[PDB]
C-alpha cells in the first residue's frame, strides 16, 4: 500500500512499474536476466512542445490485474494554455510490454467543431521526453545500439551499429527502428508515432522520413545509460490549406507503443539487435494485406490511354490466363494504369469513374472475380495530387493556389493538370468520399490501390507521415492493400514501391529501402527493397535476398515483349518470391556495413561461410533457408555467386543474369514451390512441385527434397504460353534427379502425371478466344476455317490470326441481348490488295459487313499491342480497328466471319474481336451498300477517335489526341486563363493538345472507317475550335500519307466561338481517299501569354465535333463529255513526261487508265460517265498544283522574285519538296535571296525544314556566307543548334568553311560551342583541321567564359 | 542539285 512500485507478471517475465508515473524500473525474465527501464525520477509529459514535470499529486495509479495497470495524469501549464488529463494503460503479455494512451481529456476545449473547424487549445502533440522504456548501460556486457533510418541510395546504408560506452552521448536521436542489447537481452521499441525526422537519403517526403524511436543517454551512477522512448504522437493536429483556411483534424489512432524483450532468439551464441528484431515482429505494425506479398510472383501494368481502350478489362483477363499457363498458376498482381475515365492521366481524381470504353464496372468486376481463380490480384492507379477540369471533383476548393492566388499548375499533355489542395482534400472529407465512390463499384473484389506521385510536394509543401498515414487508412479501410510510386515513400503502410520494383527508374540514389534492419524485419511483407541492378553498385550488386525486378508487356511505356517479361519472372522474381516465404533469423558478414559508415559493431562471424555474407530464414513450420555469398570482395567473380539451400539441400547456385540487362549469368535452380497461389497454404503432398531454370542451358543433377527421396521417377514439363508441354519421365536414383534444360526455358517437376490448368478463352467476350491465344488448336476447337486459302495463328509475342489466299474464319456469337444494338470491331492489318472483311450473319443472311483494301495508315498508339514498332510484317504495323454495327437477332443466332477475298499470296492480320453494346447509328447506306451519309458527334464512340485514326505527328506515342469531356465551367472558355472550349456539342469532342509546327498529318479517316467511292462526290462538314490562324489545316489525300501528295486548306482561328468548316471531295480511282487534320509549320499566336497560360490558353489546340460526311449529286455527264475531258487532260499533260517524276507520271497514267475503264465498259451508265469526268477534273486540279510547286522551286533557285510571290497566291505549296527533301527556302538560302526568304517565311515556310540529310536552310546559310539571311532566319525561329545527319550544327559548318562574322553571330544567338558531331569533333576542332586559327581562338575564349 | 555535300567544300 505504501510501496511506490507494483509488479506485472507473465510466464516469460516480471516487470516492476512505478506508481507515480507510467515507468518501468526493470524486466526480469524467467532465467533471471534483467533489462532496465527508467532508473531515474523522470516524470516529463510534453504537450504542444511544452515540457511539464509531474508531481505526486498529478498521478493516480490502479493495478487492474497481474497483467495491467492504469494511470491518470494531470498535465497542466496555465501560461502555455494546457489543462489535460491523460489516461495511460500498461499491459504485459509473454515478453511484451505495451504502453497505450487510452484517453485524452482537454479541460480547455469542447472538441473539434463540426466540419473540422479549428479547435482552440487543441492537444496537437504528446510525448514522454526521455521515458527510457528500455535501456542498456556502458557497464553491461556487450552493450550496443542498432538503428535504422531511410535510404533510397544503393551506396549509403540506412543503418548504424555501435557500442554503448561512457562517451556515448545522444539526445532524442531519432530512428525509424532502434534496438538496444546488453547483459544477455535485446529489445526494440515500436511506436505508432507519425513523427518525421532524420533520414540518410530520400528523393521525396510522403512518409519516407517517419522516425518513431528517440534514443537519449543519461548518467546512472558510474555508467552511461542509453534509453529508448517513442517520438511524439499527433493527437488533434491543426493544419492550413493553400487558401490560408485552418482545420483541426482528429487522430489517425490513439498513441501506442511497445517493447518485446528477447534473449538469444536465433540460438547463435550472441545477443544483438537480430534477437530483438525477431521478438519485434510480435509487436510491430504489419502493413494491411502484407501476408499475400510472397504470392505476387507476376507484377505488371495493363495500360489504357487517350480514349483508345488498348486494354479492355476482358482482354486483361485473357492475358492473366496466358501468364497463368506460362508460370503454372503462380500468383499475379496487375496494376490497372488507366482503369478510369479516358485512361492514364485522364479524369483524376474521380476514383469511382471506371472507364466505360473498357467495359465499365461490370467488366472490371468480371475480370477481378474470374482472375482471382488464377491467383491474380488487381489494383488501380489513382492520383490525389493533380486533377483535370473534366473531373467532376474539379472545384475551386479542390484547386491548389500559390501565395499570389494563382493556380498551382501541373503537367499539360492531353489536358492541363492543376494541383489538388491536399490539406483541403483530407480535412473536408472529399478524398475519402471519392474512395467510397470506387468502393461502391468494386465491392470487395479489388486487391490494392496504387497511389501515384505522393511525396513529391504537388498537393502541398508537406505530404508528411501524418498525411500519408491518414491516406493509407482511408485506402486500407476499404479492404485495399497500399502500394505507391517512390522507393522511399510510405515506410509504415506500403507493400510495393514502383521505383523500387522497377529497377531501371531513377538511378542509384532513388531506389528502394537500403537497410539491413528494415529488410531483416520486413523482406517477406513488401516489394520495396533493392534488387540486382549492378550498374548502381552497393546494395544493387547481387543482393542475397534478390528483390523484385518488374517488367511489363501490356503497353506501359510501350512495353510489349511477352517473352522478355516471362524470362525476367524466372530470372529474378521466382527466387525472390520463394525467399519471401521465410522470415530472416540471422544475417552476418554484410559487406555494405563498415566502421567508416557508422557500423563498427555490425554482426560478424568468421566461422560462417568463410567470413562472407550469409542470411538464414525460417518459416513457422521450421523449414530453413540459407542464402550465401561466394566472396565479400566486389572484385572477385564469387561476389555475385549465390547458393540457396532448403533444409540443408542445395536448391539454387550461381550468378544471376544482371538485372540491368548487361550480362547473362549461369544460375540454375530447382526450387520447391510448396504453396498455393491464394493464401499461401501448403498444397497436398501429391500436388507439390519444383520449378527448374538453367540460365546457360545444359545438364545439372540435384537432390530432391526429403518427401521426394523415395520416388523412382518424376514428371517434367516445359512451360509455354500453352501450359505444360513435352512431358518427360525422368528417373530418380538415391533421391537425385538429372535434368536437361534449354537455356532460359522454364520447367515444372511433379511426382506423377499432372493435368492441364483449365482455360476457357475470352469469358464474357461473346466469342471464344478473341485474341488468338489458344495456339494452332484454336482454329480447330473454337474458330471454323473454310476455303482454299490458309488461316494460321502467327506471332511469337502477341499472337494474331494470319490469312493467305481465299479463306473464311467463323465463330458463333454467344450471350447477346436480343434486340440490343452492338458494335463489333476487330484490329486489322491488310498487306494484300484484295479485300479483308468482317461480317456478322444470322441464319445465312448478312446483318452487317465491312471491308478494307490494302492498309494505308501505320499504328502510332504506344500503349497498344500492335503499334508500328511491334513488327506485324516487314518492320511495320498498320493495325486499325474495323467496325460493323448490328442488332442482335431475336433467334439468338449470330456468327462473325473474318475473311480474305483475294486469291494472292499476301497476308491479312486480324486480332482482338470485340463485341460491345453500342448505340451509335450515324451511318446511312445507298442500295449498293456504298456510303450515303456518316455523322458523328463522338457521343457513342466504342473507343478512339473513329472515323479518324491517330497519325504520326509524334511517332509511336501516348498521343496528345483523345475524346475531350464536358465539365462546365472548368472545361469551357473563360475559366481562369482558358480561351478554348474542350467540347463543342454534347458531352464529347475530338481534342488535339499543343501539336503545332509539326509539318505533317495529325489524324485522318481510313477507307475501312469511311469509304469514298472512285468518282463519287462528298460534302464534308464539321464544327471546330482552333487556337490560332493557320496552325492546323484540312488535309485530303489518297493512299498512304505522303508529303506533297495532299491538298491542304488552312483553318482560321475559332478561339472560344465555334467555327464551321466544309469542303467537297471526289473519291480517288483506288477507293483509298481520306481526309484529316494536319499540323502546318505556322507558329501559334500566344497573345502575350506566358508560362502555363501558353498551354492552358488553347492557342495551340484543335477541337473538332459534329462531323458530317454525305454523298452529293454531281452534274450528270454523257460518255462524250467524259471522252472529251480525257482528250483535254491528255492535251495538257501528255507532253510533260520529262518534267515529271517516274512515279508522278505513273500516278497520272494510273488515274487516266482507270477513268477510261469507267467510260468504255460495256453497259456503262450516266453514273459511270459522271464518275469518269469527276475523276479527271480532280486529276486536273492535282497536276496543276504539282506544276506550280516545281515552278516555285525553279523560281527560288534562279531567283525570279516576282514569280515566287504570284505562284503562292495561285496555289503553290510554300513548303514544296524536291527529290532530296529540299524546300524553296533551302534554295533561297544557298543562293542568297533576302526578299524571297522573308516573303516565304511570312507565307508559312518551315524555317527548320530538314532535307533528306537533316540539313536546314540555316546550315546552308552558314556553310556558304550570307549574313542577311542568317539574321532573318534566326528572327523567324531557326534552331541555332540544329544537327544534320553527321551531327553538324550550323556553328560547325561556319567554322569549317571559314566565316568569322558567322561564328560570332551564331555564338551570340546561342550556338553551343561544345556541341560534338558524329566524329566527336566540336566546332573548335573543325577550325584546327582546316587552317582557321583565327576562328579557333574565338571559340576557345567562348568555351571558357 | 543536292546541296548537302555542296555546303560541306
Ligand atoms: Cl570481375
Ligand atoms: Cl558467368
Ligand atoms: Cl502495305
Ligand atoms: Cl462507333
Ligand atoms: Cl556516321
Ligand atoms: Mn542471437
Ligand atoms: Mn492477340
Ligand atoms: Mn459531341
Ligand atoms: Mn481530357
Amino acid at each position: 500500500s505504501m510501496v511506490a512500485c507494483e509488479t506485472l507478471k507473465t510466464k516469460k517475465m516480471e516487470v516492476q512499474i512505478k506508481k507515480n508515473f507510467p515507468s518501468v524500473l526493470q524486466y526480469t525474465m524467467t532465467d533471471g536476466k534483467v533489462m532496465y527501464g527508467q532508473s531515474k525520477d523522470v516524470r516529463t509529459v510534453e504537450i504542444n512542445g511544452t515540457n511539464i514535470e509531474l508531481g505526486d499529486d498529478d498521478v493516480t495509479f490502479k493495478k487492474v490485474s497481474d497483467t495491467e495497470a492504469t494511470y491518470t495524469l494531470k498535465v497542466k501549464d496555465e501560461a502555455k494554455k494546457i489543462d489535460a488529463v491523460i489516461t495511460v494503460q500498461i499491459t504485459v503479455k509473454a515478453n511484451q510490454l505495451h504502453l497505450n494512451v487510452t484517453k485524452i481529456k482537454n479541460n480547455l476545449s469542447e472538441g473539434i467543431p463540426e466540419g473540422n473547424g479549428v479547435e482552440e487549445n487543441a492537444i496537437q502533440t504528446l510525448s514522454f521526453p526521455n521515458q527510457s522504456l528500455v535501456s542498456v548501460r556502458s557497464s553491461q556486457e556487450n552493450a550496443q545500439f542498432t538503428g535504422a533510418r531511410m535510404s533510397s541510395n544503393t551506396q549509403k546504408p540506412g543503418d548504424t551499429n555501435f557500442a554503448v560506452t561512457e562517451d556515448t552521448n545522444v539526445t532524442d536521436s531519432d530512428y525509424t527502428y532502434g534496438f538496444i542489447s546488453g547483459a544477455g537481452l535485446s529489445a526494440g521499441l515500436w511506436s505508432n508515432s507519425e513523427h518525421d525526422g532524420t533520414y540518410v537519403a530520400a528523393p521525396v517526403r510522403g512518409g519516407s522520413q517517419n522516425t518513431r524511436v528517440y534514443a537519449t543517454t543519461q548518467q546512472t551512477g558510474d555508467a552511461t545509460s542509453l534509453g529508448l522512448a517513442s517520438a511524439p504522437w499527433y493527437y488533434h493536429r491543426t493544419v492550413t490549406d493553400s487558401k490560408g483556411k485552418k482545420y483541426t483534424v482528429a487522430e489517425t489512432a490513439l498513441p501506442q507503443m511497445a517493447v518485446a524483450i528477447a534473449g538469444d532468439e536465433n540460438e547463435d551464441g550472441a545477443v544483438n539487435w537480430q534477437d530483438g528484431a525477431i521478438a519485434y515482429r510480435d509487436i510491430m505494425n504489419n502493413p494491411y494485406k502484407s501476408e499475400e506479398v510472397p504470392e505476387l510472383v507476376a507484377w505488371r501494368i495493363a495500360m489504357n490511354f487517350g480514349s483508345q481502350a488498348q486494354n479492355p478489362f476482358l482482354t486483361t483477363l485473357d492475358n492473366v490466363k496466358k501468364v497463368a499457363l506460362n508460370t503454372d498458376g503462380l500468383g499475379q498482381s496487375v496494376l490497372l494504369k488507366g482503369y478510369g475515365n479516358e485512361g492514364h492521366d485522364s479524369g483524376h481524381p474521380d476514383y469511382g469513374d471506371i472507364g466505360q470504353r473498357l467495359g465499365g464496372a461490370d467488366d472490371m468486376n468480371t475480370m477481378m472475380e474470374e482472375g482471382s481463380k488464377y491467383g491474380a490480384r488487381f489494383g488501380v492507379h489513382v492520383n490525389a495530387s493533380e486533377m483535370y477540369p473534366e473531373a467532376k471533383a474539379f472545384s475551386e476548393d479542390m484547386v491548389r493556389r500559390n501565395s499570389a492566388g494563382g493556380l498551382s499548375y501541373g503537367w499539360n499533355w492531353l489536358d492541363q493538370g492543376v494541383g489538388i489542395d491536399g490539406i483541403y482534400d483530407l480535412a473536408s472529407g472529399s478524398r475519402v468520399s471519392r474512395f467510397a465512390d470506387l468502393s461502391k463499384e468494386v465491392g470487395d473484389n479489388m486487391d490494392f490501390i496504387y497511389l501515384d506521385v505522393w511525396g513529391n510536394l504537388t498537393s502541398s509543401g508537406s505530404e508528411d507521415s501524418w498525411e500519408t498515414r491518414k491516406m493509407s487508412k482511408m485506402i486500407n479501410d476499404n479492404g485495399w492493400r497500399m502500394t505507391t510510386e517512390w522507393g522511399s515513400g510510405n515506410e509504415y503502410d506500403s507493400t510495393f514501391q514502383h521505383w523500387a520494383a522497377d529497377l531501371t527508374y531513377g538511378g542509384y540514389t532513388s531506389k528502394g529501402e537500403n537497410s539491413e534492419v528494415m529488410r531483416f524485419l520486413r523482406n517477406h511483407q513488401k516489394d520495396s527493397w533493392v534488387g540486382d541492378y549492378p550498374q548502381y553498385g552497393g546494395a544493387a550488386n547481387a543482393p542475397l535476398l534478390g528483390g523484385y525486378n518488374m517488367k511489363d508487356f501490356e503497353g506501359w511505356q510501350g512495353r510489349n515483349d511477352y517473352a522478355a517479361y516471362i524470362k525476367n519472372l524466372y530470372t529474378h522474381d521466382v527466387s525472390t518470391k520463394f525467399i519471401q516465404h521465410f522470415k530472416v533469423t540471422r544475417w552476418v558478414n554484410n559487406p555494405l556495413l563498415t566502421a567508416d559508415n557508422g557500423n563498427a559493431a555490425a554482426v560478424s562471424d568468421p566461422n560462417t561461410n568463410n567470413g562472407n555474407e550469409q542470411i538464414t530464414l525460417k518459416d513457422s513450420n521450421g523449414n530453413v533457408v540459407v542464402v550465401s555469398r561466394g566472396s565479400n570482395d566486389t572484385s572477385s567473380a564469387a561476389y555475385r555467386q549465390r547458393t540457396i539451400t532448403f533444409n540443408g539441400v542445395k536448391v539454387a547456385s550461381g550468378v544471376v543474369s544482371a538485372g540491368d540487362g548487361s550480362a547473362t549469368g549461369d544460375e540454375s535452380y530447382l526450387l520447391p514451390w510448396m504453396w498455393d497461389s491464394f493464401t499461401g497454404k501448403l498444397v497436398k503432398d501429391s500436388e507439390q512441385k519444383l520449378y527448374h531454370w538453367n540460365t546457360k542451358g545444359g545438364t545439372t543433377t540435384w537432390t530432391l527434397p526429403d518427401s521426394w527421396k523415395n520416388l523412382s521417377s518424376v514428371k517434367v514439363y516445359q512451360l509455354t504460353d500453352q501450359g505444360k508441354t513435352n512431358e518427360q519421365t525422368v528417373a530418380v536414383s538415391g533421391g537425385k534427379v538429372t535434368l536437361t534444360a534449354d537455356a532460359e526455358t522454364p520447367y515444372v517437376v511433379y511426382k506423377g502425371e499432372a493435368k492441364q490448368i483449365q482455360v476457357n478463352w475470352s469469358e464474357g467476350m461473346h466469342v471464344v478466344d478473341a485474341g488468338f491465344n489458344g495456339g494452332s488448336n484454336t482454329l480447330t476447337d473454337n474458330w471454323t476455317v473454310s476455303g482454299s486459302g490458309k488461316a494460321e495463328v502467327e506471332g511469337d509475342n502477341n499472337a494474331m490470326l494470319r490469312l493467305t489466299g481465299k479463306v473464311d474464319v467463323s465463330q458463333r456469337l454467344t450471350d447477346l441481348k436480343a434486340g440490343q444494338k452492338y458494335a463489333l470491331y476487330v484490329g486489322v492489318d491488310n498487306r494484300s490488295t484484295g479485300d479483308a472483311s468482317v461480317t456478322v450473319t444470322s441464319g445465312g443472311k448478312v446483318l452487317a459487313t465491312n471491308s478494307t483494301g490494302k492498309s494505308i495508315a501505320k499504328n502510332y498508339i504506344k500503349a497498344y499491342g500492335h503499334n508500328t514498332n511491334s513488327n506485324t510484317e516487314n518492320g511495320s504495323s498498320y493495325f486499325q480497328n474495323m467496325y460493323v454495327f448490328f442488332t442482335a437477332p431475336e433467334n439468338g443466332d449470330a456468327t462473325v466471319t473474318l475473311s480474305h477475298k483475294s486469291t494472292d499470296g499476301a497476308h491479312t492480320y486480324f486480332d482482338d474481336v470485340r463485341i460491345v453494346e453500342n448505340q451509335y447509328s450515324g451511318i446511312t447506306y445507298e442500295k449498293d451498300g456504298t456510303l450515303k451519309s456518316l455523322t458523328n458527334g463522338f457521343e457513342n464512340n466504342a473507343q478512339g477517335i473513329w472515323p479518324f485514326v491517330v497519325s504520326g505527328s509524334e511517332g509511336v506515342e501516348d498521343n496528345r489526341i483523345h475524346l475531350s469531356e464536358l465539365h462546365a465551367p472548368f472545361t469551357r472558355a473563360g475559366w481562369d486563363v482558358k480561351k478554348m472550349d474542350d467540347v463543342l456539342d454534347g458531352t464529347w469532342s475530338v481534342k488535339v493538345n499543343g501539336l503545332t509546327q509539326k509539318g505533317t498529318l495529325v489524324y485522318q479517316t481510313i477507307p475501312q472507317n469511311v469509304k469514298f467511292e472512285a468518282g463519287a462526290k462528298y460534302k464534308v462538314s464539321f464544327d471546330y475550335q482552333s487556337g490560332s490562324d493557320d496552325i492546323y489545316a484540312i488535309a485530303v489525300g489518297q493512299g498512304e500519307y505522303s508529303a506533297g501528295s495532299v491538298k491542304l486548306t488552312n483553318l482560321k482561328k475559332a478561339l472560344g466561338e465555334t467555327g464551321k468548316a466544309e469542303f467537297e471531295l471526289t473519291g480517288g480511282v483506288n477507293g483509298d481517299s481520306w481526309f484529316g487534320i494536319y499540323s502546318t509549320a505556322t507558329a501559334p499566336d500566344l497573345q502575350g501569354s506566358t508560362g502555363n497560360a501558353q498551354d492552358f490558353g488553347g492557342y495551340k489546340d484543335f477541337v473538332l465535333d459534329n462531323l458530317k460526311i454525305e454523298r452529293i449529286e454531281s452534274q450528270t455527264r454523257t460518255k462524250a463529255e467524259a471522252q472529251d475531258k480525257v482528250k483535254e487532260i491528255r492535251g495538257k499533260y501528255d507532253s510533260k513526261r520529262a518534267e515529271l517524276s517516274d512515279a508522278a507520271w505513273q500516278q497520272y497514267q494510273d488515274t487516266l487508265v482507270k477513268a477510261r475503264v469507267l467510260i468504255n465498259k460495256n453497259g456503262a451508265t450516266a453514273e459511270d460517265f459522271t464518275k469518269a469526268y469527276d475523276i479527271l477534273v480532280a486529276l486536273d486540279e492535282y497536276m496543276k498544283l504539282k506544276d506550280l510547286d516545281r515552278k516555285l522551286l525553279e523560281a527560288a533557285w534562279v531567283g525570279h522574285d516576282d514569280e515566287v510571290r504570284i505562284l503562292m497566291a495561285n496555289g503553290a505549296d510554300v513548303n514544296a519538296r524536291d527529290m532530296y527533301g529540299q524546300t524553296p527556302l533551302h534554295l533561297a538560302a544557298f543562293r542568297g535571296h533576302l526578299e524571297i526568304v522573308e516573303v516565304l517565311l511570312k507565307t508559312g515556310a518551315d524555317v527548320n525544314a530538314q532535307d533528306v540529310t537533316g540539313t536546314t536552310p540555316l546550315h546552308l546559310a552558314a556553310a556558304v556566307g550570307h549574313l542577311d539571311i542568317v539574321e532573318v532566319l534566326l528572327k523567324a525561329g531557326a534552331d541555332v543548334n540544329a544537327q544534320d545527319w553527321h551531327g553538324e550544327t550550323p556553328l560547325h559548318l561556319a567554322a569549317h568553311r571559314g566565316h568569322l562574322e558567322f561564328v560570332e553571330v551564331l555564338l551570340k544567338h546561342g550556338a553551343d560551342v561544345n556541341a560534338q558531331d558524329c566524329f566527336g569533333k566540336t566546332p573548335f576542332d573543325l577550325a584546327i583541321d582546316n587552317g582557321n586559327e583565327d576562328i579557333a581562338e574565338v571559340l576557345q575564349k567562348a568555351a571558357k567564359l | 542539285p543536292f546541296l548537302a555535300l555542296l555546303a560541306a567544300x
